[PDB]
RNA sequence: AAAUAUGUAAGAUCCUUGUUACUUAAUUGAACGUGGACAUUGAAGAGCUUUUAGUGGGCCAUUUUUGGUAAGC
RNA sequence: GGAAUACUGCCAGCUGGGACUGCUGCGACGUAAGUCAAGUGCUGGCUGGUUAUAUGCCGCCCGUCUUGAAACACGGACCAAGGAGUCUAACGUCUAUGCGAGUGUUUGGGUGUAAAACCCAUACGCGUAAUGAAAGUGAAAGGUUGGGGCCUCGCAAGAGGUGCACAAUCGACCGAUCCUGAUGUCUUCGGAUGGAUUUGAGUAAGAGCAUAGCUGUUGGGACCCGAAAG
């Protein structure tokens, strides 16, 4: 019956981690691409004034 | 003894089935990437009828009183409430709602949703509380710092592997962006979502820029009430 | 085990990693408050001359200074001051190595190694001035503001340095 | 704060009544009747208690019916009849329906009834010389209730 | 702070393996039990450890007129009962279906009738070997609680008003 | 009255089929009960039992008071 | 329309740098060789207490009495030793543990080493149903629901069957009452049926007894002492 079922372990130990960069790398893939990817961004602002 | 050992190499799959997940992952963020693109300029765009519209709104605002006709904006906001004011001198009562909305103690935090109920119900609450809607970044440095673990585990943090690969989200992704979005934007079961892992519990104010006045509400000048700016730069300072 | 409680049994040598990370001091603070590294020179006081190799900072300004002497010997510093300005030597200490020990060559080596230096050294002395010269040896803190000119250069001069601090050293053991 | 009186509870289960009050019968008269003479006692037991032990115990001599149904004398099978006045029997176990249970047991009864003849499946329900009490051994001998040095 | 928090400290667990063990033998049974509960998918091992655990309060008599009737009477036609505390051996009823009985402690009597019916008496080690995965099983049962020795205590027990 | 108030302050499954009942004209109805089928912002703050102890003399403040000129009444 | 910035974001991270650390499922440079995060070296040597100062607890102590104790409330000069929940009964539990719808054995006899011990006949109770002044009489079925569970399943869900602890809900019975009372015998009166009731009992609300160490309760002096007393 058993062999179906396991071992053992563990394990936390630390977790304080941040922006790194290796651990900016885990934390996130998106915020990395998003990392190239920001700001808002463009243009356009005077129409808003100049009304 | 060779038989169990071809068993350990079974582990090195299990090593590419979670990665081919990294794989889906990464595309998962660069669409949602377009998506914080769009909590970001969402504020902004709103703003554009109005001045579009409106020529004649400024002047006649800034020199003299009466207002002009022809539009109108509403507003949603989802909220941040952080427990600022001690046990010491309160009824039971009010105690019985904190421990609702799930601040156990001081520099305890909860995230609370856009809604009149809410709001009546964080009235009696309200001698306890600073409350306010922080921005889409500074919610982002709260949980990274302040979030915690889910049961059928203990704490165990927000911290770049535990969200990737754990926290179960039945809903939707978990993973880190992709959370923080769809909570901010409080669609569908984002109140779900909002059944956090359960308080953040917040660093006291560096500088005392976190506490103006516990006397006063913002009205008396304090720190006491709903503030939207004031609560971000109240939250960095949990830092 | 077993039974029965429960005392050890040892272990380790483990880690770990760091890499890119590794290497940022490692030229560097050099950086931060300018000039090259140990060996450094008297260039005042006196207009020909001379060497030393910086063992020590007890802290800064107050710094340990070595050569050789088993027997009768020769000197030795810890001092606040009198006189020393940089060469263009540098090493992967700043300056931490050190006792007053040496010996084999020791003195003579480092008289004929500081010719080299100094004699780069007076030239461009007299091309900006000597009497000068001793207010800032006599200095010692020391660094930043003019952390220059060339001297022409190393090879043998990292070989002394190298060798003074692993010198420096001494077990054998004695009773003088 | 103790002496043990003070406390005590009160010293003695009495101001049970008076002020206090809970728990027990109290407050008596009732009926009192009897005496010590004309008293105790008869026993009782369950058709059931003999019914299990039917087939250990037992192969018990004919008549007509089966193997495991035995005619048993009730008063041989009841513990301390002897210093008991008169052996009385009940009524059965369990099984299915407002309920059986299977022997053609039956005798040495100084009582039985009229629920206890009648759903015991049909049987020589057979009455003691004692049970009868119109019974006549005016003078000679038999039937004498059992006794034992 | 406080408070549901307070409240869960406050609390206990729970069970608890027995007080003590003059049995030897009850002291590894009941640790075999959440051994094998741990390695595999078995619920009732592991509900049977707590029970045997607790003391007169959670162990049961279970009779054999009990068992006649509720598993045994062609309902399931011949599964394995789990008795945590005990079998007594009241029951005739020129019983009984078979079966597969399972316990800590049985009467003699008990023991002997079961036999003579069918199955095996099997002290409950026996059939944790050959059913280990614990299909084909009922718990069954208590009680314990019920009437006889519980709150009908403490002098001419104990009714309703 | 209307209170205005404010704390409060209790309160948040359905259908069909058959069979039974029922109170009330040999009279009209529901509603009972069953048997069978169909279809539906929160989070451990938490249920029950046995046995146990220290009272069964309080105090201050805040708010709302009632007596008292008042009072560390 | 060019005109700082309030209030605000990100990544780009440049860059000065203190104080506390030391087998898992990955993410990132690299087709390739493979490697980067998570879960430190080089020299000079080889602390607890006790006497006395700075600063703070302190408004002793410890107790207790108290709402409030330093108390101008109470007790003790100092120290060694002595100095307070005892025994068992009986009732109720808790806990184990052995036989179990009965279990239980004084004392004899036999044997016995130091008393002890053991075998057995087995002196004698609360259980094995109850009511009640007493005559007298005397029964076991059935669900409804949640949920522990199996199987039929599909399987990381789950329902429908089938069996039921348990508790809640319902009925139904056995005695007691209270009331019609057959069959009838026919001096006499013994008693089926059936219902309502309150209470007590029985089935799916079925089980102890024994000793043990312990708690409580009453007790006996009853944790110890303290009084004038009769």
């Amino acid at each position: 019956v058993l062999k179906k079922n396991p071992l053992k372990n563990k394990q936390v130990l630390l977790r304080l981690n941040p922006y790194a960069k290796v651990f900016a790398a885990e934390k996130l893939g998106s915020k990395k691409a998003e990392k190239t990817g920001t700001k808002p961004a463009a243009v356009f602002t005077e129409t808003l004034k100049h009304d | 003894i060779l038989t169990p050992e071809s068993q350990l190499k079974k582990s090195k799959a299990q090593q590419k089935t979670a990665e081919q997940v990294a794989a889906e992952r990464a595309a998962r963020k660069a669409a949602n990437k377009e998506k914080r693109a769009i909590i970001l300029e969402r504020n902004a765009a709103y703003q554009k009828e109005y001045e579009t519209a409106e020529r004649n709104i400024i002047q006649a605002k800034r020199d003299a009183k009466a207002a002009g006709s022809y539009y109108v904006e509403a507003q949603h906001k989802l909220v941040f409430v952080v427990r600022i004011k001690g046990i010491n001198k309160i009824p039971p009562k009010p105690r019985k709602v904190l421990q609702l909305l799930r601040l156990t103690r001081i520099n305890s935090g909860t995230f609370v949703k856009v809604t009149k109920a809410t709001l009546e119900l964080l009235k009696l609450i309200e001698p306890y509380v600073a409350y306010g809607y922080p921005s889409y970044s500074t919610i982002r440095q709260l949980v990274y710092k302040r979030g915690f673990g889910k049961i059928n585990k203990q704490r165990v943090p927000l911290s770049d592997n535990a969200i990737i690969e754990a926290n179960l989200g039945k809903y939707g992704i978990l993973s880190i962006d992709d959370l923080i979005h769809e909570i901010i934007t409080v669609g569908p079961h984002f109140k779900q979502a909002n059944n956090f892992l359960w308080p953040f519990k917040l660093s006291n104010p560096s500088g005392g820029w976190g506490v103006p006045r516990k006397f006063k509400h913002f009205i008396q000048g304090g720190s006491f009430g709903n503030r939207e700016e004031f609560i971000n730069k109240l939250v960095k300072s949990m830092n | 085990m077993s039974a029965q409680k429960a005392p050890k049994w040892y272990p380790s040598e483990d880690v770990a990693a760091l890499k890119k990370t590794r290497k940022a001091a490692r030229p560097q603070k050099l950086r931060a408050s300018l000039v090259p590294g140990t060996v450094l020179i008297l260039l005042a006081g006196r207009f020909r001359g001379k060497r030393v190799v910086y063992l020590k900072h007890l802290e800064d300004n107050t710094l340990l200074i070595s050569g050789p002497f088993k027997v009768n010997g020769v000197p030795l510093r810890r001092v606040n001051a009198r006189y020393v300005i940089a060469t263009s030597t540098k090493v992967s200490v700043e300056g931490v190595n050190v006792e007053k020990f040496n010996v084999e060559y020791f003195a003579k080596e480092k008289l004929t190694k500081k010719e080299k230096k100094e004699a780069n050294l007076f030239p461009e002395q007299q091309n900006k001035e000597i009497k000068a010269e001793r207010v800032e040896d006599q200095k010692v803190v020391d660094k930043a503001l003019i952390a220059e000119i060339k001297k022409t250069p190393l090879l043998k001069q990292y070989l002394s340095a190298s060798f003074s601090l692993k010198n420096g050293d001494k077990p054998h053991m004695l009773k003088f | 704060m103790p002496s043990r009186f003070t406390k005590t509870r009160k010293h003695r289960g009495h101001v049970s009544a008076g002020k206090g009050r809970i728990g027990k019968h109290r407050k008596h008269p009732g009926g009192r009747g009897m005496a010590g003479g004309q008293h105790h006692h008869r026993i009782n037991m369950d058709k059931y208690h003999p019914g299990y032990f039917g087939k250990v115990g037992m192969r018990y001599f004919h008549k007509q019916q089966a193997h495991f149904w035995k005619p048993v004398l009730n008063l041989d099978k009841l513990w301390t009849l002897i210093p008991e006045d008169k052996r009385d029997q009940y009524l059965k176990s369990a099984s299915k329906e407002t309920a059986p249970v299977i022997d053609t047991l039956a005798a040495g009864y100084g009582k039985i009834l009229g629920k206890g003849r009648i759903p015991n499946v049909p049987v020589i329900v057979k009455a003691r010389f004692v049970s009868k009490l119109a019974e006549e051994k005016i003078r000679a001998a038999g039937g004498v209730v059992e006794l034992i040095a | 702070m406080g408070i549901d928090h307070t409240s869960k400290q406050h609390k206990r667990s729970g069970h608890r393996t027995a007080p003590k063990s003059d049995n030897v033998y009850l002291k590894l049974l009941v640790k075999l039990y959440t051994f094998l509960a741990r390695r595999t998918d078995a619920p009732f091992n592991k509900v049977v450890l707590k029970a045997l655990f607790l003391s007169k309060i959670n162990r049961p008599p279970v009779s054999v007129s009990r068992i006649a009737r509720a598993l045994k009477q062609e309902g399931a036609a011949n599964k394995t009962v789990v008795v945590v505390g005990t079998v007594t051996d009241d029951a005739r009823i020129f019983e009984f279906p078979k079966t597969t009985v399972a316990a800590l402690r049985f009467t003699a009597g008990a023991r002997a009738k079961i036999v003579k019916a069918g199955g095996e008496c099997i002290t409950l080690d026996q059939l944790a070997v050959r059913a280990p995965k614990g299909q084909n099983t009922l718990i069954l049962r208590g009680p314990r609680n019920s009437r006889e020795a519980v709150r009908h205590f403490g002098m001419g027990p104990h009714k309703g008003k």
